[PDB]
């Protein structure tokens, strides 16, 4: 599993507390380093310290792949992306929460989508 | 060889706006002078019933938000008090020439795409897909919510050759199922006609008329429209319905979805009813995605595994790929 | 595992119609196929000001100057004719069946668990009690909301029309069976078994229910009333509009649907008011309070979450309430 994929899994999911069931923390606290114990911690804090221990090279790559995939399957709640493009149809829809749907915004490919993402922010 | 940067198919199954009128059962043969189902505008008063998120779940805040009601003014469609059946009429034309793209970048890609589609067609034609489309026409699925709780649905499918009706079919839509695709002695002529239309031989235009015996003065459900509800007054329009020239109707793509609800080859469970042929075959009701692209069973994987790598899928999945070509869109980028 | 669904929605499962009004004479009510409709006329109304006054606006001369110029209104009125004492209010109610399957659900385990919950409910105790309460609300003409109070002899008749023609009919006197006490009669049990057979899915039932009220000769009947647009020629608008389908006074279908589901006597107080309508956070807009608050453990959402997620089924009365407002319908989800 790639490395920026773990960064995007850290970045995109909702910040939850008490989402880790007993088997996950039972594997995790013995699986990760001896530094931090993660009890009642937010998703961003756990993912940031695991990505930092992956950056400052102390733990291997396959362990980080397993624990980031475990943090992926343990979370089902996603943040809303505010901007969804139709690729072949060359369109860009924008999320409107009162409709709970993506209303039409502008004609544009991926570069216009990245421009709008840099302007308005990538998430809701 | 890669896929083309542009490749787009027209829809080869074109219905009109299924417009609805009202009348009395057992006089439904002389039913070309029935009055339309007009969309009236009534006023509702809703109350709080959404889930509170334990921030306004206080004894005083809920009692203060109960006393302030939610006044709205919604459109509504109903049969008249002397009419107890709903007649929904549209025309469906089957174009044909399925796997021929309408705007293709590459020639070496589209020639072998036409070769794979032609190998499918002369190997096993559109008879399975036309059987399933004729089942979604005979079983009146295009009455979406005007079919639940109905007493007796009856579908009349003409075949308008040159203005003159050349061939007639009459189905009891509740006798034949909505799940099991069993063969009937009369339905096979309609399936043969749709197969002849899709295969190129002839011009097929049917006139589909569905009578659903709802009840005297009951409610019919036409297609609903989009509202940009920025701000509301005392009572502001919160729901509007579709109407072609002051007469309620279902949208042409909602009675098109109920025509291509033929996909029962998806890997999850073929016993939980057919779904709509879509890439990453999805239902917004169930909120999930059959044919997940983590599996190798979506449309956008089987397509370039069939055209590029020449890995011909299962016989029951080539029907899905060709049915998604009949649906249309731009594939490949 | 097993968090709640992100969205949930259930269909209506008890579909009434806009009950049209007609007017005739009693003892001619066995014909009642030619009775002319109650038409909604407009009448002008003069009224002095009568609102409560703050302690600063209690000048004598100011009040004398305010009552010198009146409020002129152009309200609607729906009267019976001056030669017709009986009001006939008719509609059709069809029951669909399949009260457990949602119309939208983001979860897949939760949908199958909720379906298992509803199915083991219907196997444990069927739709007998809920249909007996719905048949009592059809029996005593509660859907006549203000045309029932002060009436002389209300009489309801319900015909099971199955193939265009009637199958069998019920005739009740709606004043012997009151609003509060569920009496469980014989014909009430027959109508209860029929509505329960329609609710469980055993068949398709479409009742035609007609209620006659001997309200008096030339009196005022009360159809449900609409609201105002407030746009274009605002001064001199119609101060009160009434519902009318085709120039025929009618009650809104959701008002009759509210009157049929006034069944639950299982809320915390359950003594003073009587039965209220089934609703999440069980509330009445008139009394202005929520009888099933989330602070108490007798809500709908708390009960449904405890029943499905935690597998702790409540008492059979509260299970009747949860299944009854699944029979009601609606959108259960965060908004």
């Amino acid at each position: 599993m790639k490395k920026i994929e773990m960064i995007e899994i850290s970045q995109n999911r909702q910040n939850l507390t008490a989402f880790l069931h007993i088997s996950e923390i039972k594997a995790i606290n013995a699986k990760l380093a001896d530094g931090v114990d993660v009890d009642k911690k937010s998703f961003d804090e756990i993912c940031s310290i695991v990505l930092e221990q992956y950056q400052a090279k102390q733990i291997s790559n396959k362990q980080a792949s397993e624990i980031f995939e475990t943090l992926a399957k343990a979370n089902k709640s996603f943040k809303i992306e505010k901007f969804r493009c139709s690729h072949g149809y060359n369109e860009i829809y924008k999320y409107s929460p009162d409709h709970e749907a993506y209303l039409f915004y502008c004609k544009g490919g991926q570069g216009q989508l990245n421009k709008l993402i840099a302007e308005n922010g990538r998430f809701m | 060889l890669s896929t083309a940067s542009v490749l787009a198919f027209e829809r080869k199954l074109d219905p009109s706006d299924a417009l609805m009128s009202a009348g009395a059962w057992a006089q439904r043969d002389a039913s070309q002078e029935w009055p339309a189902v007009t969309v009236r505008e009534k006023s509702v008063r809703g109350t709080i019933s959404n889930r509170l998120k334990t921030k306004d779940r206080d004894p005083a805040k809920l009692d203060a938000s109960i006393q302030s009601p939610n006044l709205q003014t919604v459109d509504v469609a109903n049969l008249p008090s002397d009419a107890d059946t709903l007649k929904v009429r549209f025309t469906l034309r089957v174009l044909g020439g399925a796997g021929t793209p309408s705007a293709c970048n590459d020639a070496a890609y589209r020639d072998k795409l036409l070769q794979t589609v032609a190998t499918y067609v002369n190997e096993q034609g559109f008879a399975e897909l036309a059987r399933r489309y004729a089942h979604n026409l005979a079983n009146a699925r295009f009455l979406w919510r005007n079919r639940v709780g109905a007493e007796a649905v009856e579908v009349r499918i003409n075949h308008i050759r040159q203005g003159e009706v050349a061939r007639t079919w009459r189905f009891d839509a509740l006798a034949i199922g909505l799940r099991d695709f069993k063969a009937d002695a009369e339905l096979d002529a309609l399936a043969e006609l749709i197969a002849s239309g899709l295969s190129g031989s002839g011009h097929v235009l049917l006139e589909v008329v569905a009578f659903a015996r709802i009840g005297d003065g009951q409610e019919v459900f036409p297609s609903q429209e989009l509202i940009l509800d920025k701000g509301d007054k005392k009572g502001q329009k919160s729901k509007t319905l579709y109407s072609v020239r002051d007469a309620a109707a279902i949208h042409s793509q909602k009675i098109g979805n109920a025509l291509r609800t033929i996909d029962t080859w998806y890997p999850d469970e073929d016993g939980l009813g057919p779904i709509a042929v879509e890439p990453y075959g999805s239902v917004t009701s169930q909120g999930k995605a059959y044919r997940q692209p983590k599996q190798k069973l979506d449309f956008y994987t089987l397509l370039d595994n069939w055209v590029l790598r020449d890995e011909a899928p299962a016989v029951e999945q080539q029907h899905y790929v060709i049915a998604n070509l009949i649906r249309g869109g731009v594939f490949g980028e």
